[PDB]
């Protein structure tokens, strides 16, 4: 683990540029449905961007049997698209919904942080998505994401 | 015939003879099932004057016609016998998933008769039934017994067992299914342990047939919609279990505190359902096909278990004066392990505390302080009573016998030797009438008069009114008898009435069922149980309350200065019941209910 | 189902069902009776007359009957080690052994019954006892290729018209059902010569092994290309389709 | 693929109504042994309902030699009971136990999504079983987790 | 069928004890080639056992004409070795190669569940071969996989 | 017959003559099989002073009486010859599935004599044995050779082959069966290569007959219960392989580090069996008829192969200082492919690193940086030694000859020219005595003194004590010799004593076999091997240890400040062995063991 993605919902404005950037990088088109980050807009202008935070105890890895889910040097969980057999088991294992399934390419899809080049962070006007190095604040944000569970 | 499986599994523990016989369908028509049908079988086959621990006493596991089906909350079964605690007929209902599994194996009923020479357990895999030696699991609690018996029978079997308390013949022991559901009152687990029966393990892969699937599905959709819309079944039970009643009852000034010496508890907020949800509630769990998921999954004192429901919370708290929810949960876990009655255990502990308040019980003998609000006392005494060691030897006799030994039988808050469960009769007149007139002792679920008087669910009633109380009590008792016999949640009565339950039942069993038919069946069941109790030596003078309730007013609270007016409601209740001024059923009533042959048999 | 009948075999009482042969009663009672022509899978013929037993009836003398076919319908006593039975078995064994002296089965039976080959009564020893086992096995299989072709001492089991059989399949069950080993089924590489006809064997593509001919597989009408694989190779190829997930 | 069965085991309460509904739709009677969905009640109140998720590779299909296993136009693996020979090799091939064998009818049984009308989903009181479009498979769980941050 | 043979190739370690147990029970000696179960060891330690699963629509029964193949009361396809003439048609008809031919004994050989007491299950050290009631053929694997979600 | 097949296959590679001869059953009685019977045949036939690469030397593949049977872990066989690395008798045990297949083809032994003019391989299909041209497969690794020979002989056959290392006559080459199982030490593979024998491919379709099947099944059930209950053979080996010993040995401070300079390795956690199970372990794999599954199937650096076992992990780890588990796994894979010794390769690499520490080896001469912990160095040098590329030409002579070439033979941690495994003699006195007295070099499983000293399997012993060590060493060596000859997992000695093994063997071979008989046979085998070694020129003065393990105490760790007291244990071992103070077997001991004819033949 070198760099982590930090979500700050109190700054998000709901422009959806993160979904557009992620979908443009991954699919070659502006297709927010296939993006790995989804921004939800609630009343009183409360916007929450959601994406995989590579939680330390990852249910998706432990549930997958084909072995296509494996952590990497950056502690980022990545999908081996050639190994996936089409199960939605990782989708159900993730308690946050951050693992989706590409229904046209028939593979699980999750935030791999673009191999250290986060496009969503690049095109975030309010910096509600950041890529700060792992430290006490970064790990506290990760725990606020995953360690809350419930 | 549909709904019913139509088979009875009779097991003679003396001769090891296991027989399969057809179910009495006429008795199933007269007595719907479960409680009623099992009680009818017991009346037919058990002399009311036999000793509860005699081999002539029978232990009956009975299921309703709808148990194990998709009907709303249809996962319930009764344990029917003659209770050692009260001497009346004991009809113990538990849910979970054991009764549905018994009907999946293909049996409506199990009758255990005689005593087994050695500790044995019954193993059922559909049509393969065998008695197996249970010496290795004897002495273990419910969790360990379930684990071992599942390991040696089947991973997906259901176990109805007893803990160490049932083996040691504690008078308020119980039968334990799914390690957390319990058929606990009057000592049916004591009866199970006197027969040297450790557990019943059932595995079933059969199906329950319905006469009309589409009509049942439409009725089920309507019932589910009604249950979801209701504040209690829809929100309150799923959110705070049965414990949601702590604030609702304490705000009404009807929560017994310190052995019914007060009706208001100052530490109620620390033990309410909301506090449990916010502090220790891990999750909620549902019975078979139960959409309300009233079950609590909690963690306290470092142990996981099924959370204490409302009466357990009252008995180990308000009854004993403690507000430590962790200790209440731990005592409830100990009860679940050992197979004991948290209501009777807590009430006996409170009676011991009151006796020690008089300088009458030497706390050196008990080994623990008996002052009000001793959170260690409940845990230690629960363990000791579960193993009948030390002062627990005295506490295993119940509060009435504990007071009788020490010359103070009036300090026991029990009706017909069964302790009164968590609703103060001085603040709720209908609850006092129910406690006096119940068919198995100090019971609050035989008719739940708290629902109109506090929850206003059927119709809001004045808790101090006495004029309409006898009729509502009779209606509640008949409706509850019918519901118990059918196999539904009695919590279903919060959102549904007899019409909806009949609309679900009729497409299942295959015949036209109405609300009036269910009410008549419930009245018949109640009169049959009354006849059994009268022939068993329970004189109608037992239909009273301890003098503390009838004479001492409530000292403080929202219901200050109130007493119970049972003497102004009991004659009217007898008149409405069709009984005489003496409380004995009349010939005309028993003729109207078709119980003349039973009365001829009992020569009453 | 009819009422079982109680019968006594060599002093052993037993209740056998209706329409049950004496040989079956001896088999279930642990008694051994020598047989040559009877095959439990083939319609019985009663050729060799070697499974002779004595049947004693109430008020009737003992008579010789073939245990392989004689049914038990009444109350009878069966004797298998009687002097008359022994004489009849010796006679039939002498005839069969003189017909097929090189056979191991007949020589074993003769050693059991103390019978020796006689040179004077050995006319045309051709190692065939005319038990009709091969003909019946061929008939039950479905191809009726072989069949008897003479009567009397000249009776012989031949392919039709004394030519390489035109309806043979190459399974080799006729050679398997033969007490004297008169029929020879020789396999050299991918060739099977039986009844002087050459059948091409099947080699599995990854093993080079053989268990059946092309004609047999065409006869069974199994169009799955895996049927040409040998059982071990086919089993391995199927087992490879199970993607075991080590995670 | 139009719609997908989605499982949220954290919402399951263990009532078992899904098994009863499935068995009532399939066999005409309440028979949880023959249901296509099975809920397992583990310790600490953790209940897990499990059913076929229609794997895109579908290891069950790979081992069927009779051609009785085939994917439909709705991307659902289906059993042709008229072609099933009862070899039970698909039960062996399925790595999740989501393929069972009907013994009184001599056929392989698996979840077929009830041809678009899941009775397990209809009679699930806690929405632990849901039937959502494939293009939005994890959006509801993700939205629920995001609302925790709103 | 009352009970069935359940194979879990993920559990198999490739020791081959099933073959030795089957051959010891059947042929009286350790001869893995005459076992009715064969374990095949592929790359990356992927071993899968294969044996007869008693197909409810069995091609082997459909192809036999000597009447040596029949289903018993326990839904197990049984070979009557006395009725076998050696045509080997059942060997061709089995689509999985679970039917072999014992040439020395002159009979088709297939799994018979040991008439209710499988030795391969008894001597399997990893439960890759199990003997479970038919009404719970896949319950154990499903529970094992479902437990991965409960630990979450 | 029973247990044995009674047949020996003799293949003359010089004259292409293949003959069948009966097995000497008197020698089988005295020498059970495998190592013992192979040693007896080698003593009878091979002159002890022959050059290991000469055509007069012979290579014997010997199976045990129980190999190929259902007996617990009975799938083992030995490869016996005169070792090119040490000059001693070389008995190489491999398991997998090759020995059982050799006995299924109907053979107890294969004897190879002479040298084939062209590279050939032996193909065995039951009684059909033929030599075939192996020019196409000559030069391929074990995996490619196995695949090609299976594709050209039989898919179900088993292949025992050498890799490129054996063909290049690397002194620590090996025979590879099943592409991952190795009969590797003191050459053996080099002997096979020098005879131009690429591989032996066998396909067996016959059986192994027992005497009493029922008694064998009873003993087998008892032994399986004992194995499954035992912590090591039940949970330890199947879950962490033999690599579980990394933390156990290092916690005792007995894991040699940096060419035996240190006994404690701080990078042990990264290379331990638990870490490998967590990270790279795909699955576990079992040998023939093995209840435990000590074989590791791992995936490291994008490749999949049988994971490194404990000695391999140490040799590429603590021995070289490398804490990179993936690099160790890759080096083990390269050894498996090329047919090399990971122990000897790793020890030679560590010796080269220590020589470079003294400056005697130029980093340009080696082709890679020879600093401690260089993960690239182990892989690079393993490949170079396997193909004898540049510096590999020196590494292919072993650590002793590598040190001799640079004038520093004392830096080679080897006894009798064979490098020592992962047990520091300075911390384990019994292991020091075993290394000194092993009949083929520095081997440790000739007698596994680590089991009682560290695992405490027969009895927890003090590693510092030197009093009871000689008798335990002698007992372990004789028991190990008997177990090797029988054909069992030597890991069975963790759960079973000689009683269980005898109870399994006796109903197999058909005669009354006791523990005392097995111990006597093992002692006979050990003394026969010692007679062969003494005639071959290995003087008794070579029963020592390098001076580093005798005069330099451990610098740090839990075993800090400890040396080896071999000078005090060796005379006691000689006295217990029945040998004189000069280490030569006495006439009385040989008469007791029945080895008088051998001693007279060698004229010692
Ligand atoms: S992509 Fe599918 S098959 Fe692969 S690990 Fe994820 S859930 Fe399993
Ligand atoms: S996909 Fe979900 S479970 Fe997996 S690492 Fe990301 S957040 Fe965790
Ligand atoms: S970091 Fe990359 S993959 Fe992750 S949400 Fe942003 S754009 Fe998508
Ligand atoms: S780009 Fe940034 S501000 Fe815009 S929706 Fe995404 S997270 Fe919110
Ligand atoms: S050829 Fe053989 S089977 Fe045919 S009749 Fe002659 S002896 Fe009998
Ligand atoms: S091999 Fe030819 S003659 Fe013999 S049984 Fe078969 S089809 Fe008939
Ligand atoms: S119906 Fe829903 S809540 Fe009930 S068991 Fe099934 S999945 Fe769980
Ligand atoms: S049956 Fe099993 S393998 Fe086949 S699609 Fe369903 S889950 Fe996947
Ligand atoms: S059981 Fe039926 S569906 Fe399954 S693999 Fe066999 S034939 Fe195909
Ligand atoms: S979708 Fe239908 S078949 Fe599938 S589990 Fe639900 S009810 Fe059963
Ligand atoms: S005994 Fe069990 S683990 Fe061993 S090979 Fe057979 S199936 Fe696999
Ligand atoms: S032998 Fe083959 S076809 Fe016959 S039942 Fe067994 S697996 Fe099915
Ligand atoms: S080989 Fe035997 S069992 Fe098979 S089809 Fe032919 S006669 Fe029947
Ligand atoms: S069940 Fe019996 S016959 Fe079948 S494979 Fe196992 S041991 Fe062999
Ligand atoms: S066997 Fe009966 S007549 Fe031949
Ligand atoms: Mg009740
Ligand atoms: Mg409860
Ligand atoms: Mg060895
Ligand atoms: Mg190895
Ligand atoms: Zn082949």
């Amino acid at each position: 683990m070198e760099k982590v993605l930090v979500i700050s919902p109190e700054k998000c404005v709901g422009c959806g540029s993160c979904e557009l950037a992620c979908s443009l990088e991954k699919e070659g088109e502006c297709r927010p449905s296939l993006a790995r980050v989804t921004v939800y807009r609630f009343e009183a202008g409360a916007n929450v961007p959601m994406t995989c935070q590579q939680c330390d105890d990852a249910p998706c890895i432990s549930v997958c049997k084909a072995g296509a889910l494996a952590r990497d040097e950056k502690n980022v969980v990545q999908v081996d698209s050639s190994k996936c057999i089409g199960c939605r088991m990782c989708v159900m294992a993730c308690p946050f919904g951050n693992m989706s399934y590409h229904w046209e390419q028939s593979t699980a899809i999750k935030c791999d942080q673009c191999n250290g080049s986060p496009y969503c962070v690049e095109f975030c006007p309010t910096k509600a998505l950041d890529y700060v190095p792992a430290d006490a604040i970064s790990l506290q944000k990760k725990k606020e994401f995953s360690a809350r569970f419930a | 015939m549909f709904g019913y499986m139509g088979k009875v599994l009779r097991v003679n523990l003396s001769t090891k003879n296991i027989t399969l016989e057809p179910l009495r369908m006429d008795w199933a028509k007269d007595f719907l099932g479960a409680r009623g049908l099992g009680s009818r079988y017991l009346v037919e086959e058990v002399d009311p004057n036999v000793d509860p621990f005699s081999p002539d006493n029978k232990l009956i596991f009975a299921t309703g016609p709808v148990t194990g089906t998709l009907a709303t909350s249809a996962g319930r079964f009764n344990v029917v016998t003659k209770g050692p605690l009260t001497g009346t007929i004991a009809a113990s209902n538990s849910g979970g998933y054991f009764g549905p599994e018994l009907k999946y194996a293909g049996y409506d009923m199990i009758i255990f008769e005689g005593k087994s020479a050695n500790p044995v357990y019954l193993w059922i895999y559909n049509d393969h039934v065998e008695l197996r030696d249970a010496s290795h699991v004897w002495g273990k609690d419910s969790y360990e017994t379930t684990d071992a018996l599942l390991s040696e029978t089947d991973p997906e079997a259901k176990v109805a067992c007893i803990g160490p308390a049932g083996e040691r013949l504690v008078l308020f022991a119980c039968v334990m299914n799914d390690k957390h559901r319990a058929a606990g009152r009057t000592g049916v687990g004591a009866v199970m342990g006197s027969k040297n029966l450790k557990a019943v393990v059932v595995r079933g892969t059969g199906g329950i047939k319905l006469a009309d699937k589409e009509a049942f599905l439409e009725a089920l959709r309507k019932a589910r919609k009604k249950i979801a819309e209701h504040p209690v079944t829809g929100g309150g039970l799923p959110a705070y279990g049965t414990n949601v009643l702590v604030n609702v009852i304490n705000a009404a000034g009807a929560l017994p505190t310190r052995n019914f010496k007060e009706a208001w508890f100052e530490g109620a907020d620390k033990i309410s359902g909301e506090t449990m949800a916010e502090t220790i509630l891990l999750k909620n769990k549902a019975c078979a096909s139960c959409a309300s998921a009233c079950g609590r999954v909690t963690k306290a004192m470092g142990e996981i278990g099924e959370g204490p429901e409302y009466e357990a919370v009252w008995a180990y708290g308000a009854q004993c004066g403690v507000d430590n929810l962790e200790a209440i949960c731990k005592a409830n876990f100990i009860c679940n392990k050992l197979g004991m009655d948290p209501i009777t255990m807590g009430s006996t502990i409170g009676c011991a505390m009151e006796l020690a308040e008089l300088g009458l019980i030497d706390e050196k003998k008990a080994g623990v302080s008996l002052h009000w609000g001793n959170a260690e006392a409940i845990v230690k005494l629960t363990e000791d009573t579960g193993y009948r060691r030390g002062f627990g030897e005295e506490l295993a006799l119940g509060s009435y016998r504990l007071g009788e030994k020490y010359g103070h039988p009036e300090l026991s808050m029990s009706a017909k030797k069964q302790e009164m469960p968590a609703y103060d009769p001085r603040a709720l007149q209908g609850m006092g009438l129910e406690y006096a007139t119940s068919n198995r002792g100090g019971c609050h679920v035989r008719g739940y008069l708290t629902s109109p008087e506090v929850l206003g669910i059927p119709e809001k009633l004045d808790p101090t009114d006495i004029a309409s109380k006898p009729q509502w009590t009779k209606t509640f008792q008949d409706l509850t008898a019918a519901v118990d016999s059918l196999g539904f949640c009695l919590f279903l009565t919060f959102a549904l009435d007899a019409g909806d339950l009949a609309a679900q039942v009729a497409p299942i069993i295959g015949r036209e069922v109405t609300a009036e038919e269910l009410l008549l069946a419930g009245e018949r069941i109640w009169n049959l149980e009354r006849l059994f109790n009268l022939k068993a030596g329970i004189s109608p003078k037992e239909d009273t309350l301890p003098p503390r309730l009838l004479n001492e007013p409530i000292p403080a609270g929202p219901s200050k200065g109130r007493v119970n007016k049972l003497h102004e409601m009991l004659p009217k209740y007898y008149e409405l019941r069709g009984w005489g001024k003496n409380g004995i059923p009349t010939k005309e009533r028993l003729e109207s209910l078709g119980l003349l042959d039973i009365a001829a048999k009992y020569s009453l | 189902m009819r009422d079982p009948i109680d019968i006594v075999i060599d002093g052993v009482s037993l209740s056998v069902p209706m329409e049950t042969t004496v040989l079956e009663a001896a088999q279930m009672a642990g008694v051994e009776i020598p047989t040559l022509c009877h095959h439990p899978a083939l319609p019985p013929d009663g050729n060799c007359r070697l499974c002779m037993v004595e049947i004693l009836r109430p008020g009737r003398r003992g008579e010789l009957a073939i245990s392989c076919m004689y049914p038990i319908r009444a109350q009878i006593e069966v004797n298998t080690k009687s002097d008359e039975v022994i004489r009849a078995r010796k006679f039939v064994l002498k005839l069969l052994l003189n017909r097929a002296p090189k056979s191991a089965r007949l020589n074993a039976l003769a050693n059991e019954y103390g019978v020796s080959v006689e040179s004077r009564f050995s006319f045309d020893p051709d190692e065939c006892v005319r038990c009709d086992r091969c003909v019946r096995a061929c008939e039950t299989l479905g191809p009726s290729a072989i069949g008897p072709a003479w009567r009397g001492f000249n009776k012989r089991i031949v392919p039709p018209f004394m030519e390489p059989p035109r309806q043979c399949i190459g399974c080799g069950a006729c050679a398997d059902v033969c007490p004297t080993g008169y029929i020879e089924c020789v396999d050299e590489g991918d060739e099977r010569t039986i009844w002087d006809r050459k059948f091409t064997l099947i080699r599995c593509p990854i093993c080079g092994q053989t268990y059946t001919t092309e004609e047999a597989l065409k006869f069974t009408g199994i169009e799955d290309p895996d049927a040409r694989l040998c059982p071990t190779c086919r089993k391995r190829e199927y087992a490879s389709k199970f993607r075991i997930f080590v995670h």
